[PDB]
């Protein structure tokens, strides 16, 4: 590393070239005789002290190079070179874990840091001839680091959804590993793990059903009883703050698959984030100040949830909001977004959609009759004009008995005045058998 | 069947107002309940409890559409149930192995039905304990129900756990972990309370109130004379006169409510109270009514402590007489006179 680059390192460019190809050819470990074991130790000090040292003159301590880039390329072309050889790895997958903090500019970070996130491209095509046999380490066969073992996925991320350069399963061969170690996720588990590792964690489960098509994280593909709950812990964090909170539950949606009683949360941590965070009363805010202003994104983002996972839950939810008041000063995206939502659903999915509204409307709970109402208007018939037809034909072969039963014969309690949740469901039926009947033949 | 027709109706979960649900347990329910033989206990109880107390134990949810207030109606309700009817239970009927504590547990039940005790116990502490830091919808009749939820406390402990050296954890043993006082979970801040001048007048039945004074005159049985008091009573005053602010409208109201107990050890708490009657406000633009109940301390009984002479009591004092001066004038002869005509008999004894 220095200014006769220019003039008297052909030498090396002469070397880095010619060794490389040497073990592409698989040659080189006849061209060199192995000292001790299939990893020449000059291949592990070389890394050590040709760079792991030498990109850090930490002894004059004048500040950290920005390196001249060919001597970066040639450097990697030593990285590259160890990764010729056998054992390599299982020095480097303790060589990362280095927390030496370089008093660099003058602002601190690591130099297994440094060295990580400086190579991340030549570890990240290179490394990857070992899939897991690191990661297992970085999560299980050590205590999974305080930070970088996700830096790690992070750098990942890059390649490993860019892959198609002659390989692809990327996602698929490290799923099975990453889930399974994702079990040992315990340094998270500090209640004060700092945002950085809940950013990390949550930039990872982004790239989880980016990389691990969800095809792949079907069922129990991934550990659900770990990694979901895990999730549901996580948007949880009251230090977790709601733009973060935001891409958070843009990842909630394909949980809406879950069938079990595991999905019971779903909903009470969802109802437990937005009571908390967005306004009992929103009556407050006239357009443009930042109470209002992120409070519109996560108001759309929960449509947008709704809109990806077809959910009679997130509609559940959604009720809470969109009949937080006659006015909401916000109601057309509520009302044009479901123009969407009831128009591609395939039959059976709207057949799931109106009966959770309807078992809502029939449940005879105490709640407001404009509560009940709005249910039913200001939701329940605003679905059934857009969709295809046998939308009728199945959710009527529910509904119409279970409804006209109510309608024949009962009409008191005007005792206590209660009376007007009766004839509310009247109307409500009524107005259902209107939406109906104006399809019907 | 009576109190069944009753329960069934309060339990039924048909749409229906917070008060049309409390109405019928408080203006009705626990309105039977008091008058009765013995046996109205055994079976109705070996009806009811399970499946009341099969609520309280894990449902919290229905603020987001704020129905809540019969959530909390049911749990209050409970308690009250719980309440009347532990009035009436005996200490060891309610441990010792009674068949219905056999049912009301698990099996021919092996403890001395120390679970379903300490369950209650753990349930009225922790809906006492429920802060009201983020509360902000439905916030009094949240409130109300953390102040009647005290109560239930009260009527088990005062039987099942007879002497003074349990009274210190069950309803006081707060370590300020977080958010202070339950006494505050108990009374709302921002609210008032007036104290008319003579020629109840606020009322006892303030959710609390009445449960908390109609205990502490049992509380002679039930004493840690100190402790149970300390980390509230000693330091409601000087030192931190911010906690009783508005608060005093329970720890000094109360204490005049308690006159007629608290004797032993007065001695340290009683001329801090002519100190908190020295504060800038006092239940009117002033004492106007509390200064003829403060004095009583030494004049409705004159027995045991004195707030003077052990210290020189002085100024603070002498702004209590000039409370009954510097703005003394009122009408008709009568307001205004009842200064003067107390003054005349307040330095003398």
């Amino acid at each position: 590393y220095g200014p006769d680059a220019q003039v008297d390192r052909s030498r090396l460019a002469a070397v880095v070239s010619a060794c490389k190809q040497l073990h592409r050819a698989g040659l080189l470990h006849n061209i060199l005789p192995s000292q001790s074991t299939d990893l020449h130790h000059s291949v592990g000090t070389e890394l050590l002290s040709l760079v792991y040292k030498g990109i850090a003159p930490g002894d004059e301590r004048q500040c950290l190079p920005s390196l001249d880039l060919s001597c970066k390329q040639l450097a990697s072309g030593l990285l590259e070179l160890a990764f010729a050889f056998g054992g390599l790895c299982e020095r480097l997958v303790s060589l990362l874990l280095n927390p030496a903090v370089l008093s660099t500019s003058v602002i601190h970070f690591s130099h297994g840091e440094y060295f990580y996130s400086l190579f991340s491209e030549t570890i990240n095509t290179e490394l990857l001839k070992n899939l897991d046999l690191a990661v297992l380490e970085l999560m299980q066969s050590s205590v999974d680091n305080t930070k970088m073992v996700s830096a790690v996925l992070n750098g990942m991320l890059d390649q490993s959804f860019r892959e198609r350069a002659n390989q692809k399963h990327q996602g698929l061969k490290l799923a099975t590993t990453i889930l399974q170690h994702w079990k040992k996720c315990d340094s998270w588990w500090a209640k004060d793990s700092p945002l950085e590792t809940k950013m990390a964690v949550l930039a990872l489960l982004a790239k989880i059903l980016q990389i691990d098509s969800s095809v792949s994280f079907n069922t129990s593909h991934g550990s659900f009883p770990e990694v979901f709950t895990t999730y549901i812990s996580l948007l949880a964090d009251t230090k977790l703050d709601l733009h973060l909170k935001g891409q958070a539950v843009t990842l909630l949606p394909f949980f809406t698959s879950l069938t079990g009683g595991s999905l019971e949360e779903l909903r009470r941590v969802l109802e437990q984030l937005i009571v908390a965070h967005f306004p009992m009363q929103s009556r407050e805010f006239p357009p443009g100040t930042p109470r209002f202003n992120n409070y519109v994104d996560c108001m759309k983002k929960f449509l947008d949830a709704l809109e990806l996972s077809q959910s009679p839950m997130l509609l559940e939810l959604m009720t809470e909001v969109l009949c937080r008041e006659q006015q909401h000063v916000m109601e057309e995206l509520f009302q044009s977004s479901f123009r969407r939502i009831a128009r591609r659903g395939s039959c059976v999915t709207q057949v799931g959609l109106l009966e959770s509204v309807y078992e809502m409307f029939r449940k005879d709970d105490p709640r407001l009759s404009f509560t009940r109402q709005s249910f039913v208007d200001r939701s329940l018939l605003t679905l059934l004009w857009h969709c295809s037809l046998d939308a009728l034909r199945e959710f009527f072969s529910t509904i119409v008995v279970d409804a006209i039963d109510v309608l024949k014969s009962r009409f008191t309690k005007l005792n206590e005045s209660t009376f007007d949740t009766q004839i509310t469901k009247k109307m409500g039926y009524y107005k259902i058998l209107d939406v109906m009947y104006s399809r019907l033949p | 069947g009576l109190l069944e027709s009753v329960y069934e109706m309060f339990r039924k979960d048909d749409p229906r107002l917070s008060f049309t649900r409390q109405s019928f347990v408080d203006r009705s329910l626990l309105t039977l309940l008091w008058h009765c033989s013995l046996d109205a206990l055994r079976e109705f109880f070996s009806t009811i409890v399970v499946d009341a107390i099969d609520v309280l134990k894990s449902r919290f949810t229905k603020l987001n559409e704020s129905t809540f207030d019969t959530q909390i109606t049911k749990k209050m309700g409970y308690y009250k149930i719980l309440d009347v009817m532990y009035s009436r239970l005996p200490k060891d009927d309610v441990h010792a192995k009674e068949s219905k504590i056999n049912q009301v547990f698990h099996g021919s039940c092996i403890t001395e039905g120390n679970e379903l005790t300490k369950t209650l116990i753990k349930l009225c502490y922790d809906a006492f304990t429920e802060n009201m830091a983020g509360e902000n919808q439905l916030l009094e009749r949240r409130r109300l129900y953390h102040c009647a939820a005290y109560n239930c406390a009260i009527s088990v402990i005062c039987c099942v756990f007879n002497e003074l050296k349990f009274y210190q954890g069950f309803l006081f043993s707060e370590k300020p972990e977080k958010n202070l006082l339950i006494f505050e979970n108990l009374i709302d801040l921002k609210r008032r309370y007036n104290f008319p001048v003579e020629v109840m007048d606020e009322l006892n039945r303030h959710e609390c109130m009445a449960p908390l004074t109609a205990l502490v005159k049992h509380m002679h049985r039930s004493l840690p004379r100190d402790l149970p008091s300390w980390m509230k009573f000693l330091h409601g005053k000087l030192g931190n006169p911010i906690v009783p602010l508005n608060i005093r409208l329970f720890l000094a109201k109360l204490v005049i409510n308690t006159e007629e107990v608290f004797r032993p050890y007065a001695k340290h708490w009683l001329s801090p109270l002519l100190q908190l009657a020295a504060s800038e406000n006092n239940g009117g633009e002033g004492i106007h009514y509390m200064v003829v109940e403060i004095v009583a301390t030494i004049l409705s009984w004159t027995g045991l402590a004195t707030p003077t002479g052990v210290p020189k009591d002085e100024v603070l004092a002498n702004r209590l007489l000039n409370f009954l001066m510097k703005h003394v004038f009122h009408p008709k002869r009568a307001v205004f006179r009842h200064n003067l005509e107390i003054i005349k008999t307040l330095v003398e004894c």
